[PDB]
C-alpha cells in the first residue's frame, strides 16, 4: 500500500537545469536509504546515487557517470526527495525511478519502486 | 562488475519451467538481486539474497546458483509473468545492473 | 570496503530477530573500524570492531581481527536509570602469510562460518557442554 | 555434544566445495576435542580444535575456544611426500559470565556467523584491505 | 559586567527548553563569579563559573575561563531522596596578550560560538563520532 | 562526521565578517582532525582542531576537545613575507561519562553556545573585565 | 582528504591500460598512507605510498612525498609459489616553505606532471637515453 | 635525445599558464642536463635538471633523476636588486634494473604522471592535507 | 549608550514597506528592542532580540541589522500602525532609550 506520487516534470533543453521530487508516505521514511535509478532507451538500466539517514540529510554518494553534476537531498518534512540536475540533454534521456533501498547483511537491494518522470 | 546475460531473449511462453541466467565478472558471494519490469512501466523486486522472496511473490519464482553463475526458475508460467527481467549485484558500491532478457 | 549500515536479520536462537549497526568511524591511532547500535547511552551499545594489520618488521604476517561486545542492562532496586549487569564477548583473529591466495582465505572464512552453525558448536556454545 | 562426522557443504569462495571432518578424540591433558580431514596423511590435513573451559579460582568466567588451522602442500621435485609450505589460522574465543542465559550466547554465536558473510568481512578477509 | 539573572531560552537538542541562572556572588580568594540554578539541595544544581586573570610575573597573558557543571539525579531502590548519578562537564579557556584589540577577541568568541552550531561538532559532541 | 568546508557567517564584533574553513585531514598519531582558512599561506592561517577520545584503562570517560588558534600578521619593512606577531587561543574540553544520553550532551553544547552570547561573556572576553 | 579508491586511467606506452587502487590505511607511527591494487598473493601487488608533513604552528618546511613500487613475478621452474624477480621504484618529493602560496605549489605539481609527458622524459625513462 | 626547447603548456591551478624552457648544456663532470626559462636576471629563473645513469656493460641499476626548482622574487624596500625569498623544489627519482623491459618503465612513468593529476595529490600538494 | 535616530519623522502612510533605523555609539551585539507608543497612551513591545516577535504581532513588523545599525520594516502598512516608535538597547545597565520617529 506504498506509492510514489510527486513527480516535478520538465522538458529541459541542454544547458539548463531541472529539479524533481518523490512522495514516499509510509514505511517510517527516515530509516531507509533512498536511491535514484534511470533507464536509457535500449540497452539497460543505470544507477545514479543514494543518500543515508541518521535523522538528517548529512551524506550522499553518486556514481561516476554523474559526479559533480547532480545533487540529491533528503527533506525530512514527511517524505520528499530531490534530483536537482544540470546540463541534461546530452545523454540524460531516460525514465527516472526513485526506489527505497533496504539491505540484508549489508547488501543493498530496492524493494519498492516508482515511476515519476521522464526526460 | 559487469552482469552479462547470455541468451538475451527467452522464447518459451507456456507450461514447463524456464531458466534465465546471469554471469558476474568477479565473485559476488550470493549478493545478487532480481527484478521485473512490466511494459506498463512498474518495476518489482522478487528475490534479494538469491533464494529469498519478497512478500508479494507466489513462489512460482525461485532462484538458485552460487559463485558467479546465478539463475531464476518460473514453474507454472502464466500470462501475467511476461516482462523484461534484470539481475543486479549488491556486493560493491557502484551497483551495476544487468542487460535484460525479454520474455 | 566502505563502512555502511549492516542489518543482520534472522539472528538469535530462533531466527526472528534483527540487529542494525551504524558506522562510527575508523580510529586513526590504531586503525580500528567500528559499528554500533543506535542508542543514547554509550554503555548500552552492541558494538563490532574490525581491524587488519600488515606485516611490519616484527610480526611478518597479515592479521585480521574482529571483536564483538554485547552488554546487558537492568533497572535495580532503588535506582532509576539502568546499568550494565554483565558482558558477552567474542573475538576472532585470522593470521595469513604474504603468499596466500584469496581462495585459501575465503576457504578459512566460510569454513568458520559453516562451523558456527553445526550442532557441535551449537551444543558447545549455547548449552556450555564440552564435546564428549 | 557427541563427536561425530561434520559435513560442511557450500563453503569456499565459489560456494561449491565441501569439507568432511572426522573426530580425533579429546586430549586428556587439556580437554580439547579435535577433528581432521577425511582422507588424510597426518601432518598434512586440515584441523579443527574445540575446547570449553569452566571457571575456577584462577578464572572467573566461562570460555569457549575454537582453533582451526589448514596448510598448503607443495609437491617438491624428486620427492615422494609433499611438504607444508604455508599455513592459515583462525581462532575464536568466546567469554561468558556465570549469569548469562541461553538466548544471549546464541545471539553472540549467530551474530558472529552472520558477520562472517557481510561484504565488510568479505572484503576484509579475502582481499586484505580494511574499512575506509 | 554586573552579575544578573541569565535566562537562556531555545536551549537543548530541539530548542524548546529554558535555563535560568541566579547570581551566587564572586569568590574573594580566587576571583570566580558564579551562576547557579534555583534549588534547595546544593548537589543538584547546574552551575556556571567564570573568571578572568590578569598577567602577573609568571604567566604574562590574560586568561578568561568558563566552566559548566551539570549533574543528573535519580531515586534508586530502597532510597527516598535522589542522589547524583553522574556529571557532565564543559571547560572553555581563552588566552590573549597585552596588545590584543577587542576585534580579535570578539572574533575568537563569535568563531567558537558559530562552531558550536556547525554539523561537524553536532555529530562530534551529541553522537560521539570522530570526524572521518 | 564528514570533514567538509565549514562556512561561518555573521561572526565578529560587528556581525558582518565570515570565515570559510577547509579540511586538513586527520593526524594519524593522535586522531585530531584539522581545518584551516580558505586562501592561505601555511603558518599564517587560522586553525581549528577537533578530537574525540574514547575511554581506556587510563581514562574512564569520553572527552571531546576543540583547540582553535589564530595569529595576527604584521607586514614588516623591507620584507616580502609577513610575520606572526601575536596569537589568540581558545580550547574547549567536554567530559562525559559512558552512561550519558544524547539530550544531556546536546544540552551542554547548546548551553555553552548560548552562554558565549550573553553580555556577561561579551564583557568578560571583548573587554577583559570580570563580573562584579 | 579521506582515502578513497583511486582509478587511474590511460596508463602504459600505448595509453589504454588502467590501474585501480584501494586504500590500505594510515601507518600511525609516521603518518604514511597507502594504496594498493587488487589481486591475490599480496606480495605481488603494486603499491603507492603518500606522506605529507603534519601541519604545526612552528613548522618551517612542509614536505610531501610519494613512493610508487611495482614488482614483477616469475613462476620458477620447480616451485609452487611465484617470487619477486625485480622492482621498479619511483620516489617523488616536494618541498615548500610556510610562506609559500597555493599557486606556487600547484605550479610545481602541474609542471612536473607536464614534464613527465614530454619527449625529453619519455625518451629518457622509456629508453634510458641521457640528454646530450 | 638531443636537448631542445621544451614548451610545457597548460600549467597552473586554472590550467592556462605555460612554460618555455631553453637548453643550458650538459655538465661534463656528472652528466646532468639543464633547461631554464628565458627572462633577465639569471638568478631569478626557473630551472629543471635531468640526469640518467650512463649505459655500461656492467651496470646493475639504472637511475633517472629530475629536479625542478622555482624561486620567488622580492623587490625589497631599500634596494635596487631583487633577491630570492624562497624556493619551491621537486626531486623525482626513478630506479630500474638491467633486465627490466620498456613497458615496465613506461608504466611507472605514466602512473606517476596520472597520479599527479588525481584529487588525492591535488588535495595533498595544493592544500597540504595529509590523507587520513 | 546614545541611541540616535536619523530621519526623526517618517512621512509614508500607504502601501510599500517603510524603514526606520537606529544607531548606537558602541556595539551592542543584537541586544536591541523596539516599541510602539499609540497616542491613546499605551506602549507595546514588538521585537526584542532584533528579529524575534512578541506573541501578539501579526508579522507585518520585522527587524534586522547587526553591529550598530539596526532597522525595522513594516510590509503592508495599515491605519492602526501609526504611532511613535522607540528603540532601546538591553546590553548595558543604564538602559538608555532612543529619540523617536513619528509616523
Amino acid at each position: 500500500e506504498v506509492q510514489l506520487q510527486e513527480s516535478g516534470g520538465g522538458l529541459v533543453q541542454p544547458g539548463g537545469s531541472l529539479s524533481l521530487s518523490c512522495a514516499a508516505s509510509g514505511f517510517t521514511f527516515t530509516d531507509y536509504y533512498m536511491s535514484w535509478v534511470r533507464q536509457p532507451p535500449g540497452k539497460a538500466l543505470e544507477w545514479l546515487g543514494f543518500i543515508r539517514i541518521k535523522a538528517n540529510s548529512y551524506t550522499t554518494e553518486y556514481s561516476a557517470s554523474v559526479k559533480g553534476r547532480f545533487t540529491i537531498s533528503r527533506d525530512n518534512s514527511q517524505s520528499i526527495l530531490y534530483l536537482q540536475m544540470n546540463a541534461l540533454r546530452a545523454e540524460d534521456s531516460a525514465t527516472y525511478y526513485c526506489a527505497r533501498s533496504p539491505d540484508y547483511y549489508g547488501g543493498y537491494y530496492f524493494d519498492y519502486w516508482g515511476q515519476v518522470t521522464t526526460l | 562488475i559487469q552482469m552479462t546475460q547470455t541468451t538475451s531473449s527467452l522464447s518459451a511462453s507456456l507450461g514447463d519451467r524456464v531458466t534465465i541466467t546471469c554471469r558476474a565478472s568477479q565473485v559476488i558471494s550470493n549478493y545478487l538481486n532480481w527484478y521485473q519490469q512490466k511494459p506498463d512501466g512498474t518495476v518489482k523486486l522478487l528475490i534479494y539474497y538469491t533464494s529469498r522472496l519478497h512478500s508479494g511473490v507466489p513462489s512460482r519464482f525461485s532462484g538458485s546458483g552460487s559463485g558467479t553463475d546465478y539463475s531464476l526458475t518460473i514453474s507454472n508460467l502464466e500470462q501475467e509473468d511476461i516482462a523484461t527481467y534484470f539481475c543486479q549485484q549488491g556486493n560493491t558500491l557502484p551497483y551495476t545492473f544487468g542487460g535484460g532478457t525479454k520474455l | 570496503a566502505k563502512l555502511e549500515t549492516v542489518t543482520l536479520g534472522n539472528i538469535g536462537k530462533d531466527g526472528k530477530q534483527t540487529l542494525v549497526l551504524n558506522p562510527r568511524g575508523v580510529n586513526p591511532t590504531n586503525g580500528v573500524a567500528s559499528l554500533s547500535q543506535a542508542g543514547a547511552v554509550p554503555a548500552l551499545e552492541k558494538r563490532v570492531t574490525v581491524s587488519v594489520s600488515q606485516p611490519s618488521r616484527n610480526r611478518k604476517n597479515y592479521k585480521v581481527q574482529v571483536k564483538i561486545q554485547n552488554p546487558t542492562a537492568c533497572t535495580a532496586n532503588g535506582s532509576c536509570d539502568p546499568s550494565v549487569t554483565r558482558q558477552a564477548y567474542a573475538d576472532v583473529t585470522f593470521s595469513f602469510t604474504q603468499y596466500s591466495t584469496d581462495e585459501e582465505r575465503a576457504f578459512v572464512r566460510t569454513e568458520l562460518a559453516a562451523l558456527l552453525a553445526s550442532p557441535l558448536l551449537i551444543d558447545a556454545i549455547d548449552q556450555l557442554n564440552p564435546a564428549y
